[PDB]
RNA sequence: GAUUAACCCAAGUCAAUAGAAGCCGGCGUAAAGAGUGUUUUAGAUCACCCCCCAAUAAAGCUAAAACUCACCUGAGUUGUAAAAAACUCAGUUGACACAAAAUAGACUACGAAAGUGGCUUUAACAUAUCUGACACAAUAGCUAAGACCCAAACUGGGAACCCCACUAUGCUUAGCCCUAAACCUCAACAGUUAAUCAACAAAACUGCUCGCCAGAACACUACGAGCCACAGCUUAAAACUCAAAGGACCUGGCGGUGCUUCAAUCCCUCUAGAGGAGCCUGUUCUGUAAUCGAUAAACCCCGAUCAACCUCACCACCUCUUGCUCAGCCUAUAUACCGCCAUCUUCAGCAAACCUGAUGAAGGCUACAAAGUAAGCGCAAGUACCCACGUAAAGACGUUAGGUCAAGGUGUAGCCCAUGAGGUGGCAAGAAAUGGGCUACAUUUUCUACCCCAGAAAAACGAUAGCCCUUAUGAAACUUAAGGGUCGAAGGUGGAUUUAGCAGUAAACUGAGAGUAGAGUGCUUAGUUGAACAGGGCCCUGAAGCGCGUACAAAGUGUACUGAGUGCACUUGGAC
């Protein structure tokens, strides 16, 4: 039996969203990619790096809004600039929203050096795309 | 087993001789069928009557037909004769192992 | 296979597309309605049309190929039709007026008469009652026994050196005179059935 | 008559197999009942129906007509030029064509088709053959001098070469390996 | 009675969601749960094209009498 | 058992004992309708309206079939699965019972019950217009005398059960014994169909009377008594023990369960192979100071897209102590888990949520349809490749405490001067077996040219092994790989047996890629030439239906002989 990232059956209680009801195979089909950028295009270089950014940039806007963002985060890596599309919950304040925002674009262009933009999409929930 | 040999024998003689006449039924006794052999299962589940098959074709099927609709009446008759105490159930079996003798001859001739 | 169950297998005979309409039954007449919508599969590169076309020695050949060199069976195929023909014509040459009648020159009629000798009537399958038994054998499977023990007999080692189309050339030419270890596997065969006839009621 | 979906989407409704089953038998004594021209309209509504392209004849600089066609077996592609009339001369990639093809077999295949219509010698033929093997080459090179002669053979004759197959593409191709199986079926060796 | 000789499930349907029944019950029927049964023939053509054209005409009757009686108090 | 906390009662608490709780309930299957019939004293209101079949005893009789005896023939007869044992006896015909009573009987009558089914005759089948302890009581058994065809406990012989012979006994008379699943397991009489009812059984009840039961076992037993006339029946307990016993139903499991369908697909059938020789390689045992895991399908060129140091987690030695890490730990625990997978799956079912059994466990099917609908998941469908095909991909719930704590994370366990960290050196071998792979044994071959129109080799074919040398990589080459020479070995198609494939498939051949400094005959992948069978069956495997019989979460009653069976009758509380 597949483990893979896949959402098991339960007694239909499970709410799930859009990309947590995909399963792998259907990537490319259903589903596109999370993030996109042109390191693995064939003759480029950098996939690791850019892999690397990758896991690092999701990791730290899961620890920066803990129990706000309502869906996966898409990275766009346009030129050399990177834009951090998110859906959050309404349920911080806006002040608080906006600080983060600033602080994190900051901190991020400084670290990575290169021009970081972070788009939030609010939402009164997390957009249930069905129920397991 | 010495005790199913002698069942086997037993029963294909009352067999034959339940067929020898019209007792089972004038449709049955009419088409003259004639058992090859009997044999028991190890466990005493079933007695499997098996019988010569002709070669016209749908004669085979009519009397595999009225075989089977007489084979229950067939081990009531057994059970009543007393030839056994008891009787499984009865099935009737095609036999066709002289077909390769006989075509055998055929074409050595 | 990738073609669908739809495909059918290609008609390959002149004839066949040359009858008149007015002998035509009216099934046929059908039949050949009918084919003008079906599917077609691709011809095999095998058959054709040529009037020289002989399925039995096609077959032969297919047999005697070993891993795919059908070039190197059809040169032994025709070298042997070859060697059949050059014997017949010198034993013609050698014979009198009146055995020049009885004696046969063309090699498609002795490979046939040779595999129709060679062919064996009956065969022994197993029979589970297990017991060797003798069983009437298909028409297909007396010509396939027929050409595998050709084929095998001209395989064994018994043969010293000697090419392929030799050794067939010479054991179709036993066969065709009902002689040969070919016709003495046929007659073991036989006689096998023989002694073993009592146990055919299984 | 149309399938049990496609009803099924006319009827924007969940039907059964019986309920199809029901529905047909009801059509087809719909059929039987001498259904006229009101009748067999809407009954039309539930029915489905179940030729190779003549190419144009070109002509030359001196005006010598001519039809060109193209085919592709496996890995090969062929494109072929016949000319109405001709001495039975094929020349491929500017080769002779016995030269060309060392293999009477391949020679067999490249006569099939003019041989089937019975117009060996009557057209010249120049065939540019490119990639695959030798066989693919060849039935590629049979395919478009079929294809090319179809204009010149009537209609009856098209329709002939087409049952036949010489004028089917062949769909058989090579079945890419699968990971873990050492051939497209050839599972390896089971291990105990 | 359904095909099988045996009272339609509908009839014991409707008694459980209280919905009245008005049923032509036969003398083979069971008229313990139908809630205005009329006694008669379910069986004769003439019969059953008598029952539907009486409930046809007495349901084309209430709905036009509805819809003049309507006419009459909106028009006042 | 101790500790904490709590609960009840409280100057009490609660261990033992005893008592208070006691008959309008039932009797087909649980205890219970006594084997049957008839009284008295009584009781009740149901009292007023109101032929014959097969009963029983006696006498007489016999149609068929037996036995025995007569002839006439024949030499075998009988016996069964098949033989033995036994008789010389066997066949026809004829004579011929004190035995039993086809067919009718598919009838359902008579009798209180048990029982009664050949024919005739005689005698004869109680009663009030209610219930209610001496007379009967099948088969078995005993006493005395007869009959003895046939059957038959027991005995003997033959190979408990089977066959042979034979005895009690079954039969008559005259007396005894009084028990049966003596059962329609349903007491007599009167009445009713009004509203059904534990379940099954023979629809449910009312009135009225008599008999019977008060958990199981002890116990159809002991003591006493009656009948006996001594080996038995009837009546019938107690003590001790236990919290059960018992009845009717529902479901799951199991077979060493047969018949019928089945299955690159269980066996055969087609092709190509493994095992026989060498080599590469993995594993196990030995060895080693010295590697963990994987372990029947579902380990065995597997974790490893790969080990000269490193890798490395191992061994030996040495060295360090807040240690790269707000330490660490490749040390236990996969039988705590996440993460990723295997197996069926070369399946299609899994399913929440809803809606008959008079609302029990439980059940939910009929298409000319009769209570099922079912979201969702999965197959499917959809998608990639070249189709609409096939292959890929997918493959739900569960199965093996399956594996993986050494990918990493992590519960839990333990070490912290060492189970942590660092440096130098090292086996990685073979008695022996085995898995997989490569190369062969050749003539469809060897060899060159060529890439398919030729000439040589041909006992030579045949090592990628061994030995020496050199080259590439690298700090380091006996370590790896490559090139040359050398040697020309085993072997001559292979045992137990056995693997894979249904078509561009198998088979053969040739390239390329992953990974490294280098390193595989390993893996991945591209392409070329490219076939044969495809039809039979089910012992073997497995999957089903037909179903059978097991069981856990023929049977019995009475009676008697023998030592559990048998004999006779009876019941279905079994099957057809
Ligand atoms: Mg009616
Ligand atoms: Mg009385
Ligand atoms: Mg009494
Ligand atoms: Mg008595
Ligand atoms: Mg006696």
């Amino acid at each position: 039996k597949n483990r893979a990232a896949r959402v098991r059956v339960s007694k239909g209680d499970k709410p799930v969203t859009y990309e947590e009801a995909h399963a792998p195979h259907y990537i490319a089909h259903r589903k596109g990619w999370l993030s996109l950028h042109t390191g693995n295009l064939d003759g480029e270089d950098h996939a690791a790096e850019r892999t690397v950014e990758d896991v690092f940039l999701r990791k730290f806007m899961w620890g920066t809004f803990p129990g706000c963002l309502a869906d996966q985060l898409v990275l766009k890596r346009r030129g050399n600039q990177l834009e951090i599309c998110a859906v959050v919950l309404r349920q911080l304040s806006p002040h608080k929203y906006y600080f983060l925002v600033g602080y994190s674009e900051t901190l991020l262009s400084y670290f990575y050096k290169c021009p970081v933009r972070l788009h939030l999409q609010t939402v009164p929930s997390k957009v249930v795309y069905k129920y397991l | 087993h010495a005790r199913l040999r002698a069942l086997n024998g037993l029963l294909y003689k009352a067999l034959t001789d339940l067929l020898c006449t019209p007792e089972v039924s004038q449709e049955l006794y009419d088409l003259n069928v004639e058992l090859s052999k009997v044999s028991l299962t190890p466990d005493f589940s079933a007695c499997r009557a098996y019988w010569k098959t002709t070669l016209s074709a749908e004669q085979n099927a009519h009397m595999e037909a009225v075989l089977q609709r007489s084979a229950a009446h067939m081990r009531h008759l057994l059970m009543s004769q007393q030839t056994l105490r008891n009787v499984p159930p009865i099935v009737f079996v095609q036999d066709k192992g002289n077909a390769a003798l006989a075509e055998l001859d055929q074409l050595l001739a | 296979s990738r073609y669908s169950p739809e495909f059918k297998d290609p008609l390959i005979d002149k004839e066949y597309y040359r009858k008149p309409v007015e002998e035509l039954t009216e099934e046929e007449k059908y039949v050949r309605e009918l084919k003008k919508t079906q599917l077609i599969k691709a011809a095999p590169a095998g058959k054709t049309s040529s009037v020289f076309e002989d399925p039995v020695i096609s077959k032969f050949t297919n047999m005697m190929m070993i891993g795919g060199n059908k070039v190197l069976a059809r040169s032994l195929m025709i070298q042997t039709l070859e060697a059949v023909k050059r014997k017949q014509f010198e034993k013609y040459h050698a014979a009198s007026a009146e055995e020049q009648a009885t004696i046969e020159r063309n090699p498609y009629t002795i490979f046939h008469q040779a595999l129709k000798n060679c062919e064996p009537m009956i065969g022994l399958v197993p029979i589970l009652k297990f017991y060797q038994v003798p069983v009437p054998l298909p028409d297909r499977r007396r010509r396939f026994l027929a050409m595998k023990w050709m084929i095998t007999e001209c395989r064994d080692k018994k043969h010293q050196r000697t090419l392929m189309p030799e050794k067939l050339s010479h054991k179709l030419l036993e066969a065709f005179h009902n002689q040969g270890p070919v016709i003495k596997r046929k007659h073991d065969l036989h006689k096998m059935a023989e002694a073993n006839r009592a146990l055919a009621h299984y | 008559w149309l399938i049990k979906e496609e009803l099924e989407e006319m009827l924007v409704e969940k039907l059964s197999d019986l309920d199809y089953m029901q529905f047909i038998r009801l059509l087809e004594k719909l059929l039987t009942s001498q259904c006229g021209a009101a009748e067999e309209e809407f009954v039309q509504r539930f029915r489905r129906s179940v030729k190779q392209l003549i190419e144009p004849v070109q002509y030359d600089e001196q005006g010598m007509a001519f039809s060109k066609s193209e085919g592709k077996r496996k890995t090969a592609k062929a494109e072929a030029i016949v000319y109405k009339h001709g001495s039975g001369r094929i020349k491929v990639n500017g080769i002779d064509y016995q030269l060309y093809f060392p293999i009477t077999q391949d020679r067999e295949q490249l006569m099939f088709p003019f041989h089937f219509v019975d117009r060996l010698g009557k057209h010249d033929v120049t065939c540019t053959v490119s990639g695959g093997g030798r066989s693919a080459q060849a039935g590629a090179i049979r395919l478009a001098m079929a294809k090319a002669l179809c204009s010149f053979v009537t209609e009856d004759e098209v329709e002939w070469m087409r049952q036949a197959g010489l004028l089917t593409t062949d769909p058989r191709v090579r079945e890419r390996k699968k990971p873990g199986q050492e051939g497209a079926r050839r599972k390896f060796t089971w291990k105990k | 009675l359904n095909n099988i000789f045996e009272p339609h499930v509908a009839v014991r349907d409707a008694a459980k969601m209280n919905i009245p029944t008005v049923g032509i019950v036969d003398t083979n029927c069971n008229p313990c749960l139908i809630t205005y049964p009329v006694p008669g023939n379910d069986d004769s053509p003439l019969a059953v094209h008598l029952y539907c054209r009486l409930f046809q005409t007495a349901i084309t009757r209430a709905k036009e009498k509805r819809q003049q009686v309507e006419a009459l108090y909106r028009l006042q």
